[PDB]
């Protein structure tokens, strides 16, 4: 769980470089890449996944040493066609065998060099050493160790050396031209031995289909079964028959290297090697062996010989079958099967494979499978969406930015490929707008705000590139906003009603809650509103490109003054966002603003300039002296002021009148006492839209 | 069933070496 929690880590920043590469054209090897990792992390099970990515390299075509990679995609329409008996098809089961054949005769080539660079002096090759010397070599080094075949049997030899078995050798590693040119150089001695041979390996080696004519097929066939598949013991060098089965396909219903010392890669290696895949309706029985008997065969030695769950697992060979299963090409079960014996792992070579498009993804009507299911036409199907959603729960709340890495995988498979083209786009948005109602970093996910009012883009809106982004956005800012004003998060609403360029909300939810902080007594503790998160996590020891203050979201606003002013202070001094409010409501604001300062006054213990801006709001009469004519023009107007202001005119008269009654303690006097008692007129010619009790409280004040 | 018989037996074989 503590390791675990660092290789998430380290692949998480990973898929982070993984998108930015895509977005902005870098070349990327995904497959490489997360090989490295898997080699670094330490795992039982790790060499065999490290394997299994580096099978697909070489089948897919990524091969970073030569700055060649397939495009992202590039296999989609060619691996999804439905249509098994398809040009499409023929193709792909094509490329998978001839990839696995491939990589397994690199894998036994530098084995080959291996042992040779471990023993140079013995090796003793010349100035230019071609394969044929290295294999030599390679023969010479087995034969030092008596492993190079089983005792009591004989080899035909010439000049001292194997010649079946350097023919075998270089079979084994691909080097199949080599091989025919080596007996060509040898024709004498091989017909001698083998008068037929050099004519079978030369057609083998001259076609792309590595087949023989039908003519010497037949005359081949033939010749083994007369001359070699009944045969005394120790008649045949192993070796001999090794190449006649390579060759000539003898003997398809045997698929072993039985007279020869050989590993589970040397069988799994045949077991490529033979298999043929034919765009012919029909084939003989005889000669009937493809990807799809191939994969029967491995799907069989699963059940047989590998565990299911992690229970019956104990030294991770689980890793083997995985391995096999992804060299058949056989994704979808691949990755179903590793699931539960490594999770992480899982997620991550799918989402490898279907970069390139190679692992078929449940239609959207379908998203609420288990992780594997089948389609319509039995074929296997991997939840990717869900998959990838569920992975992002174990990090998404402490690390919101990972997680809407993984979420955006999901529109890999949102092209003309899928099928779903635009039911897989869906998928992701509804996933990331779950994401953000769930959270509260808004200031991340969906953008920040500067002094001037000018948007900082979220991580979500930069990587419309990469999900097919335009009311997206405004429309999950619109609910999230909704959803806080509701839930009476001030800030956010604040933070995302201005995104949504909604400027007039704005201005009316400061307005309230400002005018919330003005209504308590002087005396109780400052109204606090919680904070927006801020848009980046400066640290400790790391560096702050983000300075405070550049932002709402680092101004640490949980003042309700304060964010009147910010606010307000970028919506006067800009006329775009101005004339978007109305008039009432910027004036009200204006009004609550000049209220809490002369609350401050009173606070703070300054009189003369308390009765100054209050006779400045001129919503009281308190410029008539005995007037009973000028009060009434003032309360007709009572109905025209805001509420949030209306509200407050309670408070406001306790103020003036206990400020006055202050300026009679410090004619003047005399006027200052009568407007004192004026207040208590106001109050009582509309005292049935007052608290029911203000008199008792302003007159015991009023001393 | 040559190749079958041959498979589990170099699987079992390559089991047993873990
Ligand atoms: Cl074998």
């Amino acid at each position: 769980d503590r390791f675990l929690r660092e290789k998430q880590a380290k692949l998480a920043e990973k898929i982070r470089e993984f998108n930015d590469a895509r977005q902005r054209g870098t070349p990327f090897y995904i497959c490489r890449d997360l090989a490295d990792l898997e080699s670094k992390s330490g795992d039982r099970h790790g060499p065999h996944i490290v394997e299994a990515y580096r099978a697909v390299m070489e089948m897919v075509g990524e091969h970073p040493d030569a700055g060649e990679a397939p495009r992202e995609r590039q296999f989609a329409k060619m691996y999804l066609d439905p249509n098994t008996q398809s040009a499409n098809a023929l193709a792909m089961r094509k490329q998978i065998l001839k990839g696995a054949t491939t990589f397994l005769e690199k894998q036994f080539w530098n084995e080959v060099n291996s042992l040779i660079a471990k023993y140079p002096q013995d090796a003793n090759l010349g100035g230019l050493p071609d394969v044929v010397s290295k294999i030599k070599a390679y023969i010479r080094l087995r034969i030092a160790r008596k492993t190079l075949v089983p005792d009591n049997v004989e080899l035909q030899q010439i000049n001292g050396e194997y010649v079946w078995a350097i023919v075998f050798y270089l079979l084994r590693a691909g080097f199949v031209t080599e091989a025919a040119q080596y007996v060509n150089s040898n024709q004498a001695h091989f017909r001698a031995i083998d008068r037929t041979f050099s004519g079978y390996i030369n057609s083998y080696a001259s076609s792309e289909e590595r087949r023989l004519k039908r003519q010497m097929q037949d005359r081949c066939m033939s010749e083994y079964n007369q001359r070699i598949r009944n045969a005394p013991e120790g008649s045949i060098d192993p070796f001999r028959m090794a190449c006649y089965k390579i060759i000539g396909r003898c003997d398809l219903s045997n698929r072993s290297l039985d007279g020869l010392q050989t590993d589970v890669n040397d069988w799994i290696w045949l077991q490529f090697n033979l298999a043929r895949e034919t765009d012919r309706s029909l084939e003989l029985a005889g000669e009937s062996y493809g990807l799809a008997e191939l994969q029967a065969s491995i799907r069989e030695i699963g059940l047989k010989h590998f565990p299911k769950t992690a229970a019956e697992d104990t030294n991770g060979s689980f890793g083997m079958f995985f391995y096999l299963q992804i060299l058949a090409g056989m994704f979808e079960q691949a990755i179903a099967y590793l699931y539960p014996f490594s999770y992480v792992d899982a997620v991550h070579f799918a989402i490898a494979l279907t970069y390139y498009g190679l692992l078929r993804p449940v239609d959207a009507a379908s998203a609420g499978n288990e992780l594997l299911s089948h389609n319509t036409r039995s074929m296997p199907q991997i939840n990717f969406g869900r998959m990838l959603g569920y992975y992002t729960r174990d990090f998404r709340a402490a690390n919101p930015a990972a997680a809407v890495d993984y979420l955006v995988l999901i529109c890999l498979n949102a092209d003309e490929a899928a099928g779903g083209q635009q039911a897989q786009a869906a998928l992701c948005h509804e996933a990331l707008r779950e994401l953000v109602l769930e959270s509260r970093e808004f200031s991340r996910l969906i953008g920040d705000i500067r002094p001037d009012g000018r948007r900082i883009r979220g991580v979500i809106e930069e990587r419309g590139p990469l999900i097919a982004l335009d009311d997206f956005i405004r429309t999950i800012t619109l609910q999230a906003a909704s959803f806080a004003d509701d839930n009476g998060r001030t800030t956010d609403a604040v933070l995302l009603y201005h995104l949504a360029e909604d400027y007039d909300t704005v201005v009316s939810i400061v307005s309230r809650a400002l005018s919330e902080a003005i209504s308590l007594e002087i005396g109780e503790d400052p109204m606090r509103l919680i904070p927006v998160k801020p848009r980046v996590t400066n640290a400790e020891g790391q560096v702050e490109e983000a300075a405070p203050g550049s932002s709402l979201s680092l101004a640490a606003i949980d003042d309700p003054v304060e964010l009147a002013k910010a606010m307000m202070g970028m919506y006067e001094r800009d006329h775009m966002f101005w004339q978007k409010i109305r008039e009432p409501n910027r004036v009200a604001c204006s009004v609550l603003l000049q209220m809490a300062d002369i609350k401050s006054l009173v606070e703070q213990g300054r009189w003369a300039e308390c009765l100054d801006k209050i006779r400045a709001l001129d919503i009281l009469p308190l410029t008539a002296r005995g007037d009973p004519g000028t009060i009434r023009s003032y309360a007709a107007r009572f109905p025209s002021l805001a509420q949030p202001v209306a509200i407050n005119v309670p408070n406001l008269l306790m103020w003036t009148v206990l400020c006055c009654m202050r300026q009679r303690e410090r004619l003047m006097m005399d006027e200052l006492k009568q407007m004192t008692v004026d207040l208590m007129a106001y109050t009582s010619q509309l005292r049935y839209r007052l608290p029911p009790h203000l008199h008792e409280a302003l007159a015991r004040a009023s001393a | 069933d040559p190749t079958i018989a041959a498979a589990d037996k170099i699987f079992s074989n390559w089991l047993a070496s873990q």
